[PDB]
Order: C-alpha cells, then structure tokens, then sequence
C-alpha cells in the first residue's frame, strides 16, 4: 500500500545499511534466511520488504559502492541469504575521497545500472512514499556518487519523497583531509534535489555513548545501531499502526520552513545504560526533557547558540497523548531554550504503539517508552561557518585541486559551490532574526 | 580484484622484495611451495591482489624482479622462497651496471627494458583490475636507480592512469656506502619527482638507531632492516588484502597525501617495535602507539620532524582497535602539536583501520607522513651534488656513458625548485 | 657466469699468480691436479675456473714471461695438473730489465700468441668483466710486455674492465738500477689504457711482516700471500654472495675520480700473528681502525703527507652492518684522518659472508672477520716526485739510454713520459687544493 | 734454451777453463767420464745451458780450447777432465806466440782464426737460443792476448747481437811474469774496449793477499786461485743453471752494469772465504756476507775502491735467505758508503738471488763492482806503457810481426781517453 526504497551508498551507507536491516529483521521477526518462522505484523513487515510466494522475503535494498570489500563482506555476513544477490552492486574501483572521481569518472559507468535496478524495484510498488539514502558527507564515493544518483533521481521521479541519512563531518576530528572539498560539493548538489537530510556526528555519537551508556571504547557498530534505532523509529509511524500517524510528506511539510533549510538533527532517547536503567523511571516527561539538552545531540551543534524553527517528536511504546501535551507544553515554556518567533507552533507529534526492540548483545537497556526527536534549528549555521572557512584554508592555496582536476571538473564548480554555501550561511541568519513587528 | 604489480630493482630492491614476499606468505599462510595451508579464509579472499592461482592451488606472486648482475636474484632462486615465483620472471642483463646511473639508464636500460616491459605487460594483461604498481629499489646504487627511472618513465608513458608507489632507499647524513650517491641520487629524483605519485623514503641509519634504540638488537642484519620495510609494505597495502572498519585504498593514500603534485615524498614509521624485555612490562595500547610513532625517535628518516611543519599525515591502523580512542588520540596529537602542523591544512589526519593484525600481534599501526622536514635531506642530497659537481669529480664516467653535463645541471635546477617549494609553506602564512 | 681472466706477466707477475691460485683452489677447494674431491661455492667456483666435462677444472689464466725459469718452475711445481699447458707461454730470451726490449723487440714476437690465447678465452667467456693484470714496474718484462699488452688489450676489449696490480719501486730498497727508468716509461704508456691499478710495496710488506706478524725472516713466499689475500678479499664480492656486492665496474665508479687518477693503495687488516691472536679481540671497529693506521699500508706513503679521496673497505667473514657503518662514522669524524672537501661521501663499502681462508703452513692467524682497504690518496704524489727525481738524476747524464736506443726506442720518448709524469704529479697536486668560493 | 758457449785462449785461460769446468761438472754432479751421477732433477733440468747431451747419457761441454802452443792443452787432455771434452774443439798450432801480441793477433791469427771459428760456428749452430759467450784469457800474455782480441772482433762481426763476456786477469802492480806486460795489455784492452759488453778483471797479486789473509793459506798454487775463479763463474751464471726467487741473466747484468758503453770493467768478489778454522767461530749470515764482499781486502783486484767510487754494484746470492735482510744490509751498505757511491745514480745495487748454494755451503755471495777505482789500474798500465814506448825498448818485436807503431800510439790515445772518461763522473756533481 505504501512502500520505501532504502539505497545504502559508500562504506558508511552500507555499514550502517547493515545495522539498519539487522534491526528490521529483529523488529519484524524475520530471520536472516529471510523466512518468517511465525497479526499486526504482517502489514508492517510489508513495507520495506517484497514478498516472494516461496515465503522468502526480500529487502527493498539497493547497496551501491565503487570498492567490492565492504559488499563482499556483507555477501559473507549472515544476512547473505537475506538480499538479492544482483542488488548488491559493485564497482572495480575505489573514489579515492575524490568527489570529482565518484561523480564524473567512474560513477558514470554504474549510475546506468544502479538506475535500472532502481526503476526495477519501483515498479513493483503500489505506492512509493519516496527514496531513503545513506552516505557520508566525505567519503568520496557517498559524496560524488549520492550527488549524482540525487539528480538523477529528481530528474525521474521528481515529486516522490527523498530522505538523506548523511553523516555530518566532525568539528574536531576528521578521518580525511579532503573532508571539506569533498562534503562541500555533495551539499552544493544537494541542495536543489533532497527534501530532508538528516545530520549525524561521529563526535557526537561518541560524547553519547561515554556520558550516558557508560561504555568507553565505543565502535561503529553501536554507533549504526544508534543510527539504525533513529529510522525505525523515523520509520514505524509507516510500518506499524498508530495513534498518531506520519508520513515521510508530512515530515517534509513540517520540518522544512523554506526549500533550502532542510537540515534537521537526530537525536534518540532514552539513550541509557541497563546498568542505570533500573534506578531512572524513564517517563514521557524525563525522556522528552533528554531529547532537547545539548548534551544528547547527535550533531556537535549547541542548540542554545540558535534557535529552533521545527522540531518533530516521535514516541513509540506505552505512551498516552496528555503526557506528551503537558511535557511539550512544559518544553515550549522553558526560557533556555529559544524558538523562533515566526513559528508559533513549533511541534509535530508523532505517537505510535509498538515499543523499541533491543538488538542481541547491544548496549541499549530494554524501555517501555522510546522518542526520536528530529530539529531543524540555525545551530548548524555555526558547524557550515566552521566547515567554510575549512573550505577557504584550504582553496586559497589550491591545497587538493589537482586531484579534482585531474577527474574532469573546473575550479569554476568549487568557487560556485562555495557560494551556494555563503548564501545558505547568510539564508540561515536571515531566518534566525525576530521578524520587524 | 585491485591488483598490485611488484616489481624489484638493484640488489637493495631485490632484498627487500624478498623479504617482503616472505612476510606476505607468511600471513596469508602460504608455504614457500606456493601452495596455501592457512587458517582463515580471509586470506583466500583477496588473494588475488598480489598472487595468480595458477593450476592445483599453486599460488605464483605478481613479482617482476629484474637486476642488470646476477648474484642478488641467484640467490633468491636458491633461498627457500625462490620456488615460489615464475621463472620467466627473473628477468637479468648480461653485465652490472657498476653504481652509475648513466649506465643503468641509458647503455644496459635499453638492452634489458623491452624484456621487462613485456613481463609487465603479460602481468598487468593478467590483471582483470589493476590499481597501482609497487616498485622496490636504493636511490644511491647505479642500477636500482637507472632501472628505477627508465621502468617509472616507461610505466607511465603505457599507463598514464594508474597510481605509481615507489619504495626508495635513500642516503643519510653519517653514512655512504658509495661515493657517487649524491649523483645517483639527485638524478633518480629528479626523474621520479615528475612520473610517481608516492615515494617512501626509508634511511638505512634511521633502521639502525631504531633498532638499537627500541628493539635493542645487539646484531641487526640487513635482514632486520627489510623485515622492517616489509612490515611498513604490508601495513599500508593491508586495506585492499583484507576487510578493515575504515578502509584506506592506495589511491585513497595518495588523493590524501599529495596536495600538490611535486610534494609525494614521505616518511614512513610503525609501531609497537618493543624488544623482548619491554612488551612485559609495556602494556599495549592505543595512546602508546600513537606517541611511539609520533615520537621523532621512531621515525625511519634521519630527518627530524620536530624542524619542519607537518603537511598530511596517514594512521593505517591493524587490529583489533576502538575508531574513537584513535581519534581522541589523534586530537590529542593535533593540540599537542600544532606548532609542528600547517594551519592551512586545518585537519592533517587521514585514519584508516584494519581487523586482522600482522605475525600475531594484538595491535599494530603503519604511519606515513609528508612532512617538510624532507626539505634537509634534499638539501642536504644537493648540496653534496653541488660539491662534487664544482669540481665535476666523477662527471667523466657518466659522460663515457652518453650522457651530457646539461642533464646533470637540469638534474640540479630541479632538485632546487623542489626545495623552494618546500620552503615557500613553511614561510606561508 | 660473470668472468675474469687473470693474466701473469713476468717473475712478480707468475709467482703472485703462484699464490694466488692456490689460494683460489684452498678457498674453493679445488685439488692441486684440479678434480673437486666434493652449493653455494659452485657459482663462486665459475667465477675464475672453466669447467670441463670430465669434471676437471682449468684456471682462466695466461701466464706470460720471456724467459722460462720461471714458467718451467710453474710447470714442475704442484700446480702442473691445474694450469692448461698451452696459456703457459715462455720466450726465448729474457727482456734484461729493459723496457725497450720487452716492449718492443722481444716483445712483437709473443704479443700475437698471448692475444690470441686470451681471444680463445674471452669467447668461452659467457659474461666477461674485465683483465686481471699482475706485474712489477722495475722488471723488464713486467713493465715492457704488461704496456704492449695493456694497449693491445685496450684497443681490442677497450669497452670491459682492466685492473693491473703492479709492485711499486719502494722508496729505500731496490733491486735494480734501471728500475726507474723501467717505471716511468710503462707509467707513461698505461696511464691512458689502465681503468684503475692498485699498488704494492716489498718494502712496506715488510715492515708490515716484521711489526704485525712478528716474522724476522720474511720471504716472497710470505709477500705473495699477502697479496694473495688482498686480490681474493677484492674478487670475493664476484664470486660468493654477500650482502653488498662490489663489482670491478663499481670499483672503478668509486675509486677512480679522473681518468688519469686511478691508483689507490692496497691494504689487509688484520695481519697479526697467530701468538698475539688470542689476546686480541678482532671486532669490526678495532680492524676498521687498523686498516687507516700509516704503519699498515702496503705502500710506504704516509696518508697523514695527503689526504684521501676515495676509500673502498671490503669488509668478509662475521660482519655486521651497523658495526661498520659506525666504524666509518668515527674514522669520518677522526681529523688525523683527512679527506678532500668535494668528495662529501668518501667511503664505498662491500660485505660478504665468507671469512678469510688459512692456508697451511700460513704466518697469518685463523679470523672470523677480515677487511681489504683500497684508498685512493694523495701522499703517492711524493712517491711520484721521488721517482721523477730519480729519473731525472740518471737521464740528466743520459745514465743508460743507450741500452733503449739500442733496442729500438728515441729519446723522445723519455722526454715525453718524463714531462706525462710531471703532467701527473700536478694533476695530482691541482686535485689536492681545497675548494674556493 | 739460453746456451752458452766458452773460450779458453792462453795457458792462463786454459787453466781456469779446466778448473771452471771439473767445479761445473762437480755441482752438476757429471763424473769425468761425462755419465751423470747426480742427485737433484734440477742439475738436469738446465744442463743445456752448457752442455751438449750425447748418445748414452754421455755430457759434452760446450766448450772451446785455443792455444797457439800445445802443451798446455795436452796437459788438459791427459789431466782428470781431458776426457769430458770433444777432441775436436782441441784446435791449436805448432808454435806459441811467445808474449808477443803482435805474433798471437797478426801471424798466428791469421792462420788458426778460421779454424777455431768454424769451430764456434759448429757449437753455435747447436744451440736452441744463444745467449751470450765468455772468454778465459790474461792480458799479460801473448796468445792469450792476440787471439782473444781476435776471436772478440770477429765473434762480435759474426754475432753482433749476442752478449759477449770475459774473465781477464789483469796484469799487478808489484808481480810481473813478463817484462812486455804493459804493452799487450794495452793492446788488449785497446781490441776490447770497443768489442766486448762485459769483462771481469782478476788481479794474482789480490787473489794472493784474499788467500794469505782469509783462507790463511801458506802455499797458496795456481789451483787455488782458479778455484776462486770459477767459484766467480759459478756464482755469476748461477741464474740461468738454477731456480730462483729474483733471476738475473747475462743480459740483465750488462744492462744493469754498463752505464755508457765503454765503462764494462768490473772488480769481482766472492763470500764467505773463511779458513779452516774460522768457520766454527763465525756464525755465517748475510749481514756477515755483505760486510765481507762489501771489506776492500776481499776484492779480488789490487784497486782500492775507497780510492774511487761506485758506478754500479750486482749481489748474486746463493743459498736459502730472506731477502728482507739482504735488502736492509744493502741500505746500511749504502748509508754507510754515501760517499762511495756516485750520486747521479740514485741506487746502485743490482741484487740476485739463487736456491741452490755451491759446494754444499749452506750459503754464498758473488759481487760485481763497477767503480771508478779501476781508473787506478788504467792509469798505471798506461804510465808503464808510456815509459816503456818513450825508447821504444821492445817495439822491433812488435814491428817484425807487422804492424805499425801507429797502432800503438793509438792504443795509449785510447787508453787516455779511457782514463779521462772513467774520472769525468768522478769529477761530475
Ligand atoms: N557511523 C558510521 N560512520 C561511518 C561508517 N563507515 C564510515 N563512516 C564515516 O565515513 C567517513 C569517511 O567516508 P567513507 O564513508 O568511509 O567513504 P566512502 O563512503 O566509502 O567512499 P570512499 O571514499 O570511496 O571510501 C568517516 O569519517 C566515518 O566517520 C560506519 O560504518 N558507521
Ligand atoms: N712481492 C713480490 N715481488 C716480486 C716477486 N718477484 C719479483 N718481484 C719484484 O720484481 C722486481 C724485479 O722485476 P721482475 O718482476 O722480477 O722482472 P720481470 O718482470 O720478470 O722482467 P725481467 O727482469 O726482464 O725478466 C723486484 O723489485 C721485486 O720487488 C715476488 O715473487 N713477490
Ligand atoms: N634496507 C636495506 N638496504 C640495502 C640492502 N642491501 C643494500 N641496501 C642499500 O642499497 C645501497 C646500495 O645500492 P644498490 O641498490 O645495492 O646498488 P645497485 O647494485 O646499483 O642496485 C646501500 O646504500 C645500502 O644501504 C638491504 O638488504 N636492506
Ligand atoms: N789465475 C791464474 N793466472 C795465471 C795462471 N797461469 C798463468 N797465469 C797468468 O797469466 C800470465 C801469463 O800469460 P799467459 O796467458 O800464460 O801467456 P800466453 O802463453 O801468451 O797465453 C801471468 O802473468 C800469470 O799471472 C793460472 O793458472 N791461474
Ligand atoms: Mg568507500
Ligand atoms: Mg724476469
């Protein structure tokens, strides 16, 4: 009735790709054979999953990379028997962090074939509620090759919903040095073709992960099973029933005030050790009140150097609709925190009854009660000043051109992209001044 | 899937591309029959990177080894790995070419590379992907060094797209273990600087320190120093041999490392090098590794960082090991540091991680680097040229050879510009 | 594979090759009648020996004299089985220590056979490197023949190597009185021809056999061993494996600056009695200073009068790498020791496995390390300017040119190698400055 | 190979030939019968040198006996060694010269020259590679005188090329066996100054005074001082009989001994010449020999060389020694003597050295001395020349014979230049 294309593009989107469908089969029942061994379940199973009349059943899954190691790894794994087996697409060679190489040169042999399957998949849909995409900001293949498949995708489907789960780069750390070029140019495409791209902060998740969970070493894993509970809960509204029920449109209208400012912040909770979690009540009112610190954003952004303009709550388990209507109305009337004045209402609510699944082995305590909340605030003016004048650093001195130049793009397209980022920058603090009377 | 073609050049090269094929062998569990007995099948994944299966599980390596004397390359034939490459391989001229680069390049180079362009050809033909090559030889001998050039200029002259590595060898100050280093030398990389994408630069005397400083060998062979150059080979080359949690491809290390397309020489480093008394009392960690190979100490060239800034930096990191302990370590780095990185760089780490760890050990790291402190060693490379050159002291052996002395100023005039821009970052702000 | 041919011209010539090839067949372990009574040493073998099918094993050496004592000595000795009885060439008539007659007139009679044994065997020669000469300057036949020879030689194999190892005149003792004359003019005539020729003292061997080993009775049996020693140190590169392997082609690349600068000065270490062997240690830095000591040359020219400009160490036996390299360091830092300033890297270095063989009946001591070191120097400068004092005391009065003139050669000739030598020493003293601006 | 053919001219030289031989025969080991009896292969090996081997075993010395009256040779031919001999090579005439020269060059000559030089020829023909001859002769003497100038001239006609030695015994001052001594001595060597390449001059009086002072010989006979002699012969052609560290042939020692080609006079010297008892209080070495050939009172002619100075000096040593000691003990002789050695001769010392010593001697030493005190000698031939031909006291005897007085004038002009060369080099600085 209503149905999702998940694409998982570059190491990132497919890592987390992983944890994602682990969390799906957990959530549905589905083993990793791909056969349910077992009422309200099956419509929500139908959602993400193609049922085949052998009883096997069949991510809605497009995994896309330009290196074969990580793909190969997931046709090892144990959800080997889960995906289609042509699905998993794979390329001969590596983007090398080049967004020019992921975008024009050797995206440009396989975006054909990642477009057919596509279409493939949307034919057998009844009705598509869009386009779930997974990358990173500075990966050379997430960027160069989500860039590329964005337009293609605005250029055919076009109305069709497109979400982006990206992941932001760091403010402090970095994993590559070409970071900035890279993730300045797949946010100047970016613009113009998404409709709502969900930021995510290794940094942050790390912060997360040390002060509440109490763990100390983390790894990516926890960090995708994090990111894997944001969208099941991002996405239960569609697969389970009910009190309150959002679409992936819906999330469109609510959360972007203007067609460029679609940038909202992940945020889960109760994030919250087993260990902990028998002394804490975890009620409507202490996990709404966790969703909005600073402390538990998934971006290194503090939301008190902004203000809100769209903040979109999804609760999930033994909730009742007054508790959330006193903690939001309780939430509102707070002073720290500050919302633009030209939003009067500034909440959407979202509620539905199937509690979150802990995934074997995980750190996640077992709770009656989840929320994912999801805002779109001008604290992420600060992080793209940070990654512009990374960006300037480095474009002064032509510090990486030549390995751009050398994959077929000018410096012409760098100079335009950094001035679609200064007037995003300047969009975003012209939104975030109180309104003349 | 992404092969590497491995070729070695001169006795230092060919030395060292033994070693480093025992290494391989030996962590993919490969006898030196070339047949596998390994435990993980890992190993049988990616084995085609650098081996071709050839018929009943005889796994051959994507080795070339060439040398213009017979002795270095008859010897590995006779040692217990030399069943294990292809015959046809060993490819060898007729006469050395004494420690003259003219020689090497020009009067043998002409003889002996169509025979090693056509084993090239045959291996990379044998390729369905090839990535880049990997080329093992000493920029102070006469025949790594001509080999060297004329193979690197040809190579890229018939594959012009794909990624160019260079292991080299280079002089210290304290040491010579021949007279016209400085000549062999300034002219090999005055040809590589325009054909490679990446040089490592390893120091015999820096191998030496490091090992009587760290591992405390009262005897270390030559054997120690390429088990150490090997272990580097491996570290780097480890993302595409095996699945990692944050792979690193070569020509990702290169896009990384190479911000102008001159500035590719590098300084290699590894960890942990403890010797048989300290790794029980050392309790083996992500923050002690990384201050051991961003310990000056530690590093593989004489060169100290401390006197140049940093440009890009590479953590290949193997193990099993936290993607945030690295990374806090990492800042910790950068904040101690910063004095010694380039702000107009404003993050200089490249990380990469891999899960399987090298001989058993729990934990290991390869570092590279590209810092400016490179800048001494070539001044210092030039000024010994200049010096020689004054009173053209060897000149008339090259010349005999065909070359003019125009060759031996251009060689000079670069190697000068190549300094210069070295120092203009340093003096940029 | 890669050969040499060893060629012996007159007494000093074939009496070292004596020596020297029966160092060769103790080291290799070849029988006097030339039959392998028994791996790695096969190769090592090939080097200087040519194998017959009957398993019999012939030396690649032409021994050369016009008178045949000497020859008919070899050929009566132990070694008569060994030598192939056609190389063994004997004139009729001695050359009366007159270079005039052993170059011109006695010499045209036998130059086409000795060429033609040595054409038969270059091409049996697979890989041919180059000529070992050996001859003495004061003899007739030595300096005459050994300068027909080496310019025939040059003219028809200029392209390979040729390395002479002639005796120098010693600076107090002598054994004839036209030895100078004899010396300037084969000095003339293998200046142009010869790539690099490595000299030798009786005088100095010795003081080195009265100092180190103790002998108070010291014969040419013992002179010749040790110079046996010094060329199987230099070939020992050439025929077993070693670590670093130096070549005659190397040789000449490092020691040889200029063309008409190409003598160095041969050098052993350790030479030390068999007494003393037990109290000494021997390490690497303790031979390595051993062989700059001024008492140790092989030629009686104090280096302290000079200063170095190309030094070769040759390091066999128990060796290790670092220990040289820091050996080197300290006689680098060392300022007793000088070296030019524009040769910044003065030291070439050669390591091989295998340590020096004893022979029996040997002065020398049993040792598991052993170092040749040839140095290219500038006190030999004296030792020219000694011998063109000497010879210009005799021909101011016309001495005994007679002789010459009666054997076919002018008196221009003399003038001419006269005013070459001059020539020489100031190219020898030019070289000597230091640098300027 | 290197043959050798010998003269005897003259009773003198008749009888120094005899003894020269049976010491020849005698440490080759021939019986006088010529069968060889022998220990040692090396007696064999160089036989040829001077022998002729006939049918059977049989040794024929390649010798040839001259002389103008026959007693002497039949003395020969009935003595012990008369049978070794061909009897052929017995060649004379019926009538001696008396002492005349005249008679011995001009008469006699003229008949019997043709006949002993058919001889020659016939022994020259035999030889595989002739080296140079030697002569026996006395200047003193009549035939001896005459038919060795003779032979000299027309042997170097014939034989230009060839070495051509002699053994002349000079007349003495103070004895005197024939009143016309300084007259065919001044012929003599007048002939020989042009012709001959080496001679060796002998003095009766110095062989006396070596025999009353060393070998203390109370009844010293010619037997004697022939045996010294050919002790001389032996020693000087012992390079080319015998194996040998340095080798030093005829030719050798007339390149090294003749500077300019007039000056070939040289005083000869034998060690060690103990007596009897003497030989167990000195311990021989060659410190002792080189002082004993290097004392005056050994030299075997009357002229003293510290009167003169040394042109050039030959050792040929025979025995087992290390040459490291006759090198050092040559240096102190040198030293010590500066002042007796020419200086416009940087080193004057030609040595030689032999294995085989003679006359089972653990060790011998032969010296040749060219020096400028011969000068002495010249000059004293010449003064009893001049005084004797101011009243032409003999000259009709000469004049019968046939030759002219103007011979004789030109004879002393020549010695005269002799003398004044001989001193120029003295006087030269
Ligand atoms: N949360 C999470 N982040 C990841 C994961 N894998 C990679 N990343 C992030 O991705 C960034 C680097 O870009 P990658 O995604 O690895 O590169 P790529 O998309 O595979 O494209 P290539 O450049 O061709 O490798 C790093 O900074 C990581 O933080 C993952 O599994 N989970
Ligand atoms: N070290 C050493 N030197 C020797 C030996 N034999 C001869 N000599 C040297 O040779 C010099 C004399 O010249 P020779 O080489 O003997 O003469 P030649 O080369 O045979 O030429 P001719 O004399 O004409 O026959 C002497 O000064 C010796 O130093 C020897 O066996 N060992
Ligand atoms: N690390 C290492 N260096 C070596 C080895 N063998 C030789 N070298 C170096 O190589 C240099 C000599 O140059 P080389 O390549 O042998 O000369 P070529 O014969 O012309 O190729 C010396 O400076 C040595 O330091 C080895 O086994 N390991
Ligand atoms: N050494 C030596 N000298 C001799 C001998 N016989 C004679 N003389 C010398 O020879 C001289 C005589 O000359 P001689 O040759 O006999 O006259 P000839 O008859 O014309 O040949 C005398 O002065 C003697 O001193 C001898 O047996 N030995
Ligand atoms: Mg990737
Ligand atoms: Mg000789």
């Amino acid at each position: 009735m209503r149905e999702c294309i998940s694409i998982h593009v570059g190491q990132a989107g497919v890592q987390i790709g992983n944890a994602c469908w682990e969390l799906y089969c957990l959530e549905h029942g589905i083993q990793p054979d791909g056969q349910m061994p077992s009422g309200g379940g099956d419509d929500s199973f139908n959602t993400f999953f193609s049922e085949t009349g052998a009883g096997k059943h069949v991510p809605r899954a497009v995994f896309v990379d330009l290196e074969p190691t990580v793909i190969d790894e997931v046709r090892t794994g144990t959800y080997r028997q889960l995906f289609h087996p042509e699905q998993l697409i794979t390329g001969k060679e590596d983007a090398a962090n080049n967004y020019a190489r992921g975008h024009y040169t050797i995206g440009k042999e396989i975006i054909d074939l990642v477009l057919d399957r596509i279409r493939k998949l949307a034919d057998q849909c009844t009705g598509l509620q869009g386009f779930l995409v997974f990358h990173s900001f500075g990966g050379g293949t997430g960027s160069g090759f989500t860039s590329l498949l964005m337009e293609r995708l605005s250029v055919d489907y076009g109305k069709k919903s497109k979400l982006e789960f990206s992941i932001y780069p760091a403010p402090q750390v970095s994993t590559a040095v070409v970071e900035p070029y890279n993730s300045i140019l797949t946010t100047h495409t970016t613009l113009e073709h998404s409709d709502c791209a969900f930021m995510v902060d290794n940094e942050a998740i790390y912060d997360i992960c040390r002060r509440n969970l109490d763990i100390e070493r983390p790894t990516y894993t926890n960090l995708n099973r994090l990111i894997s509970q944001i969208v099941s809960s991002i996405t239960a509204s569609l697969r389970f029933d009910g009190a309150l029920n959002v679409d992936l449109t819906e999330f469109q209208t609510n959360l972007v005030p203007y067609p460029r400012i679609h940038f909202p912040l992940a945020t889960y909770a109760p994030v919250i050790s087993a260990e902990k979690a028998y002394h804490e009540q975890l009620s409507v009112a202490e996990i709404t009140n966790a969703c909005f610190e600073p402390a538990n954003q998934m971006v290194k952004c503090d939301p008190r150097h902004g203000k809100y303009m769209a903040c979109c709550l999804l609760y999930r388990g033994d909730v009742v609709p007054k508790d959330v209507n006193a903690a939001i109305a309780t939430i509102k009337t707070k002073r720290s925190i500050q919302f633009v004045d030209w939003c009067p209402t500034g909440f959407k609510v979202g509620i539905n009854y199937q509690p979150p699944t802990v995934v074997p082995g995980g750190d996640l305590a077992k709770v009656q009660r989840a929320v994912c909340m999801l805002s779109n605030t001008t604290a992420i003016a600060e992080a793209w000043a940070r990654l512009d004048h990374k960006f300037d650093l480095m474009y002064a001195k032509r510090a990486f051109v030549h390995w751009y130049v050398g994959e077929g793009m000018e410096e012409g397209e760098f100079s335009e992209a950094r001035e679609d980022m200064a007037a995003l920058e300047k969009d975003y603090e012209e939104v975030g001044v109180d309104s003349v009377e | 899937m992404r092969e590497i073609v491995h070729i070695q050049a001169g006795q230092c090269g060919n030395q060292i591309g033994a070693k480093f094929w025992e290494v391989i062998s030996d962590e993919h569990g490969i006898d030196p029959t070339g047949t596998y007995h390994g435990d993980s099948d890992l190993q049988l994944d990616r084995i085609s990177v650098y081996y071709n299966e050839a018929t009943g599980g005889k796994y051959v390596p994507r080795a070339i080894l060439v040398d213009l004397e017979p002795g270095t390359m008859d010897s590995v034939r006779s040692g217990p790995f030399g069943q294990i490459f292809r015959p046809d391989n060993f490819v060898f001229g007729q006469s050395g070419a004494g420690n003259n680069w003219a020689k090497g390049h020009y009067t043998e180079g002409a003889e002996l590379v169509d025979s090693v362009l056509d084993v090239v050809r045959k291996e990379a033909e044998s390729c369905d992907c090839l990535q880049g090559f990997q080329l093992t030889h000493s920029l102070g001998g006469g025949t790594g060094s001509g080999m060297g050039t004329l193979l690197i200029s040809k190579i890229r002259e018939e594959y012009p797209d794909r990624i160019m590595n260079t292991f080299s060898v280079v002089p210290s100050p304290k040491v010579s273990d021949t007279v016209v280093e400085p000549y062999n030398a300034t002219l090999s990389v005055h040809q590589l600087v325009e054909n490679t994408d990446e040089t490592y630069c390893i120091d015999n005397e820096a191998l030496y320190d490091i090992c009587f400083r760290t591992l405390k060998l009262t005897t270390p062979t030559y054997g120690d120093l390429n088990h150490l150059v090997s272990a580097t080979m491996s570290g780097v080359t480890t993302c595409l041999r095996f699945p990692g949690q944050l792979n690193a491809d070569l020509r990702k290390l290169a896009v990384n490392m190479v911000p102008f397309p001159r500035l590719h020489f590098f300084m290699p480093g590894f960890a942990p090098l403890t010797s048989r008394g300290s790794q029980q009392y050392r309790a083996l960690t992500v923050p002690e590794l990384t201050q051991q190979v961003f310990d000056a100490k530690n590093m593989m060239a004489a060169c100290d960082p401390r006197h140049g800034r940093y440009l890009t930096v590479a953590a290949v990191f193997r193990g099993r090991m936290s993607m945030k302990e690295v990374d806090e370590q990492m800042l910790n780095v950068q904040n101690k540091n910063s004095s010694y990185f380039v702000e107009w760089i404003p993050n200089n780490v490249k990380t990469a991680v891999c899960d399987i760890p090298p001989r058993g050990l729990k934990m290991a790291v390869t570092f590279i680097g590209n810092s400016t402190a490179i800048q001494e060693l070539f001044k210092r490379i030039s000024e010994q040229f200049t010096a020689m050159f004054r009173r053209k002291a060897f000149l008339h052996w090259y010349t005999g050879e065909g070359m003019d002395e125009m060759e031996f100023t251009e060689a000079e005039s670069n190697m000068n510009d190549l300094v210069s821009e070295y120092q203009q970052y340093q003096d940029a702000t």
